């Protein structure tokens, strides 16, 4: 992997597209969006190396314990659900 | 059930008693809980739940193992058991080892919206529609707080166990079945013949994990969570996985 | 007040400058509603010299931070983090010297009390600080062209 690097997200998707690289290897979160964005590339497999995203606080101040609590209320509702589908457009691909 | 021969437990199987007998539980939870008390090295004494199964809230009271965890006579409550705002609320829980969540088990005929409304009105179609689910479940709970309609037509078709809720899905008299991703993934791997399959990729909606109950603030706590992802840090819940959760099934599609 | 720092991430934020002085555009979702936007102050790469620059960002992140806002009794300021990186840990050899470069930094050193990004959640990082439960959970994958 470590042959043939490239410097920024930008590249490493447009050698893909360029055809430069026949693989890329990237978190989904980047990645399945650029998915939608042009479909003329696919993501496969199974995300390995899951990791959850979050919002960072000191273990000091109290509000993260109302944060989390919110994040919970925000999760049961489908507020999230809703969030990704404006942000994920998803509109082209399959 | 232990070996009466044997007079006690056997193998990986541990402990625990229901107040009504000495039962014998085993699994994947179990094995996770023993590697995390053989990690934080502790000791720890198991027993089952009577009253209420998972923990339901009726009018003003609670009901389950979070009772127990309540009253003090469990610290931590260990099992199948989803998370929800409420419960993380009143106890902090451990942080989710698998992704699972609410979700359907259905033949070979249905949502590809899968909040298409479908199941908003059965009246809608003309032939009556049919979905159900176990009472007393987060489930239930979450259902009755944003969908009210879908609570109060499934009523009817609510099943009494998750075999039972299977004899309504396998043998007909009902079309679709709704139920816990993971249980209903792995039964999707697990069936007598490969009748049954999950809903789309089984990409479920209410992302969640399973949790562990914990008493409040002052607790073991963040000892408990590394431990966790010293769990899959060393890549042992693939192993887990593959020996307890894979099903035979859903190889072929 | 909360200051709130973030990182250039495609997905989960955007970035666009405040048209002159005029703030933010009425642009629209694909579902019929406008886009929410708020100012943030980051770095820039467009002059030669690097400037924190007054910049109008908007997100995934932004519309939870705000209906957090709604929600919580908090009022919040936002600016990106100067360096692109999130953090990682640098140096000095000498004791434990210096701390993790990025936004990170930011938030031991109080720069930003409180990080909204999408930011991936590990113990190495979880002992220094407390961390929200999770909005998102993805992991890493493989694009190849069909």
């Amino acid at each position: 992997m470590e042959k043939h690097n490239y410097e920024s997200a930008a590249e490493a998707i447009q050698a893909v597209r360029d055809n430069k690289l026949h693989a890329f290897i990237w978190d989904s979160a980047v990645l399945e969006f650029e998915a939608s964005q042009k479909c003329d590339l696919v993501t496969t497999g199974e995300l390995f190396f899951r990791s959850g995203f979050g919002i960072g606080m000191r273990k000091d101040s109290p509000w993260k314990q109302e944060v989390s609590l919110n994040i919970l209320k925000s999760h049961e509702n489908g507020f999230m659900e809703e969030l990704d589908k404006t942000w994920v457009r998803y509109q082209e691909c399959d | 059930d232990v070996d009466p021969l044997s007079g006690t437990c056997m193998r990986n199987t541990v402990p625990c008693r229901k107040q009504i007998i000495k039962r014998c539980c085993k699994g994947f939870c179990i094995d996770i809980l023993k590697k995390i008390a053989k990690t934080v090295k502790f000791t720890y004494d198991l027993y089952l739940v009577t009253n209420g199964k998972h923990g339901k809230k009726i009018n003003g009271v609670w009901n389950g193992m979070i009772g127990e965890v309540v009253t003090k006579r469990a610290y931590m409550a260990v099992g199948s058991l989803t998370i929800n705002e409420e419960r993380s609320e009143v106890v902090d829980f451990s942080v989710p080892f698998i992704e699972t969540g609410i979700s359907v088990m259905v033949s070979r005929s249905q949502v590809s919206g899968l909040s298409d409304k479908k199941f908003q009105r059965p009246n809608d179609f003309s032939p009556a529609f049919r979905f159900g689910t176990v009472p007393n479940g987060s489930t239930e709970r979450n259902i009755r707080n944003n969908y009210l309609e879908m609570h109060s037509y499934m009523v009817k078709f609510n099943q009494r166990s998750v075999q039972d809720a299977l004899l309504s899905l396998k043998s007909g008299k009902l079309d679709a079945f709704i139920y816990d991703a993971a249980v209903l993934n792995y039964m999707a791997g697990r069936d007598e013949g490969c009748k049954l399959v999950t809903i789309g990729s089984g990409k479920v909606f209410a992302t969640t994990g399973y949790g562990i109950a914990i008493q409040k603030d002052s607790g073991w706590k963040r000892q408990v969570d590394l431990a966790i992802l010293q769990l899959f840090g060393d890549g042992e819940m693939e192993e887990l996985e593959a020996l307890w959760l894979t099903g035979i099934c859903h190889n072929e599609k | 007040r909360l200051k709130i720092v973030t990182i250039h991430q495609e997905p989960f934020v955007y970035v666009r400058p405040t048209t002159s002085d005029g703030t933010c555009r009425e642009e629209y979702t694909i579902n019929g509603d406008p886009i929410k936007k708020v100012i943030c102050n980051g770095p820039d790469e467009t002059i030669p010299g690097r400037p924190t620059v007054p910049q109008c960002c908007y997100g995934f992140c932004v519309d939870l931070l705000i209906k957090l806002a709604r929600e919580m009794d908090f009022t919040y300021e936002v600016h990106l983090v100067a360096d692109g990186k999130f953090g990682t840990q640098e140096r000095v050899n000498n004791s434990n010297a210096a701390a993790w470069n990025g936004m990170m930094g930011e938030l031991l050193s109080g720069q930003a009390d409180m990080i909204v990004a999408p930011l991936t959640i590990n113990n190495e990082r979880a002992q220094y600080i407390e961390f929200s439960k999770p909005f998102k959970y993805q992991g890493l994958t493989i694009l190849v062209k069909k």
